[PDB]
């Protein structure tokens, strides 16, 4: 999985998201993709780590 | 904070440090009993540790005070950090002299190309990890909103502003979150979040404070 556009906190843990938006899919190892109801559906990932995946 | 200098010790009198455990977020000093900071350093266990320079030595200057109340703002919304600001206060009241001090809340908001200061116990590397024991320091001006969100699109709201440098090199990071952005004296941000530290292209976000000074003057007022 990758993430272009990865944003954290500045706290300890850091918790960091992957704002890319993308359609139909988010990135492999997304456990919640959310995605809007439009064709195609923009969808972008919520989960939250402590850490951001490698660029894709 | 990553490209800045050591501040000096207790030259930043309303610098905390939140610490649940270990040193997690900072805070700024708003008066004897009251602690800003960001609604996402909310955290079990708080203690918060004032008059701190080497968090990592007892130095003589420090207090530590547990957290007591925590009112995370009640519109924050952890989806998008908006309204990313959050009161604590004290057990006791901090005694205030040189070394701990408050800082004023503004009574306007600041605008592009205003010089703040921003500082913090966060990383000093914009690529790995070194955490410094002394407070450091960085001069940073309020970057233009068009900047701002052009560089976090979609993401930037009213209650966000981006300061530091373009160009790279010098922002606040990880162990940051909740400190102070202070321009002419007047607590304007909080370290709020950001894409990596001092990327190129990446500025800081930080919380408008200026938009909270009523809520904040109230909840003061009521707790
Ligand atoms: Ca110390």
């Amino acid at each position: 999985p990758c993430c272009d556009r990865c944003e954290c906190t500045k706290s300890i843990p850091p918790q960091c998201r992957c704002s890319d938006v993308r359609l139909n899919s988010c990135h492999s190892a997304c456990k919640s993709c959310a995605c809007t109801f439009s064709i195609p559906a923009q969808c972008f990932c919520g989960d939250i780590n402590d850490f951001c995946y490698k660029p894709c | 904070i990553v490209g800045g200098y050591t501040c000096g010790a207790n030259t930043v009198p309303y610098q905390v440090s939140l610490n649940s455990g270990y040193h997690f977020c900072g805070g700024s000093l708003i008066n004897s009993q009251w602690v800003v900071s960001a609604a996402h350093c909310y955290k079990s266990g708080i203690q918060v540790r004032l008059g701190e320079d080497n968090i990592n030595v007892v130095e003589g200057n420090e207090q530590f005070i547990s957290a007591s109340k925590s009112i995370v703002h009640p519109s924050y919304n952890s989806n998008t950090l908006n309204n990313d600001i959050m009161l604590i206060k004290l057990k006791s009241a901090a005694s205030l002299n040189s070394r701990v001090a408050s800082i004023s809340l503004p009574t306007s908001c600041a605008s592009a190309g205003t010089q703040c200061l921003i500082s913090g116990w966060g990383n000093t590397k914009s690529s790995g990890t070194s955490y410094p024991d002394v407070l450091k320091c960085l001069k940073a001006p309020i970057l233009s909103d068009s900047s701002c969100k052009s560089a976090y699109p979609g993401q930037i709201t009213s209650n966000m502003f981006c300061a530091g440098y373009l160009e790279g090199g010098k922002d606040s990071c990880q162990g940051d979150s909740g400190g102070p952005v202070v321009c002419s004296g007047k607590l304007q941000g909080i370290v709020s979040w950001g894409s990596g530290c001092a990327q190129k292209n990446k500025p800081g976000v930080y919380t408008k404070v200026c938009n909270y000074v009523s809520w904040i003057k109230q909840t003061i007022a009521s707790n």
